[PDB]
């Protein structure tokens, strides 16, 4: 393996704090937000319209 | 501050291989009970005892 060789003398990668799903959640609640509030929900409280 | 008591975390590594891998005939007694018990959970960070 590229990684096995790296593995074996010291080099090891750290996971991210935030996984895949995550992070995906995220942005699917600034889209939710966009579309049924307008700007209103980035400056208080969302309001619909 | 608030207690004495600790956590530990392997990094990278299954927990089938833990108590041979801390040095646990060959060390402080202190350093032999952070090897076992009920409490064993395996992220994906390593494993946490
Ligand atoms: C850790 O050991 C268990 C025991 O079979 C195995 O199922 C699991 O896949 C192992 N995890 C590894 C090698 O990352």
């Amino acid at each position: 393996d590229l990684i096995c060789a790296q593995k074996f003398n010291g080099l090891t990668v750290l996971p991210p704090l935030l996984t895949d799903e995550m992070i995906a959640q995220y942005t699917s609640a600034l889209l939710a937000g966009t579309i049924t509030s307008g700007w209103t929900f980035g400056a208080g409280a969302a309001l619909q319209i | 501050n608030t207690s004495n008591q600790v956590a530990v975390l392997y990094q990278d590594v299954n927990c089938t291989e833990v108590p041979v891998a801390i040095h646990a005939d060959q060390l402080t007694p202190t350093w032999r009970v952070y090897s076992t018990g009920s409490n064993v959970f395996q992220t994906r960070a390593g494993c946490l005892i």
